[PDB]
């Protein structure tokens, strides 16, 4: 296994650290809706 | 293991040395003891 006389390895490895995650980004989400319809117009008894 | 590293010449040296050493110690049957007495083998202590 190519070690020392007491078992110490002669070759050393690497950790290969990850990229790490990315912080989630939130966005303004909008759903479009209309306004209320006009009502039929009744007439009063006062003047303008 | 695959960690060990050698060259063709080094390997052939090792093999032939092993064959000679096996021959001399009579561990190998049917040794041609006539040729085992040659000068090179007389000096096998310093030619090993």
């Amino acid at each position: 296994h190519n070690l020392s006389i007491d078992g110490q390895p002669l070759s050393l490895a690497i950790y290969a650290e990850p990229t790490d995650p990315k912080a989630l980004l939130t966005s303004m989400v909008q759903a479009s809706q209309g306004g209320s319809a006009v009502l039929p117009g009744t007439l009063s008894l006062y003047r303008f | 293991s695959s960690a060990i590293k050698t060259t063709r010449l080094a390997e052939a040296i090792a093999g032939i040395q092993l064959y000679i050493n096996r021959a001399l110690n009579r561990i190998e049957p049917n040794a041609r003891a006539d040729v085992s007495t040659r000068q090179f083998f007389t000096d096998w202590t310093v030619n090993n």
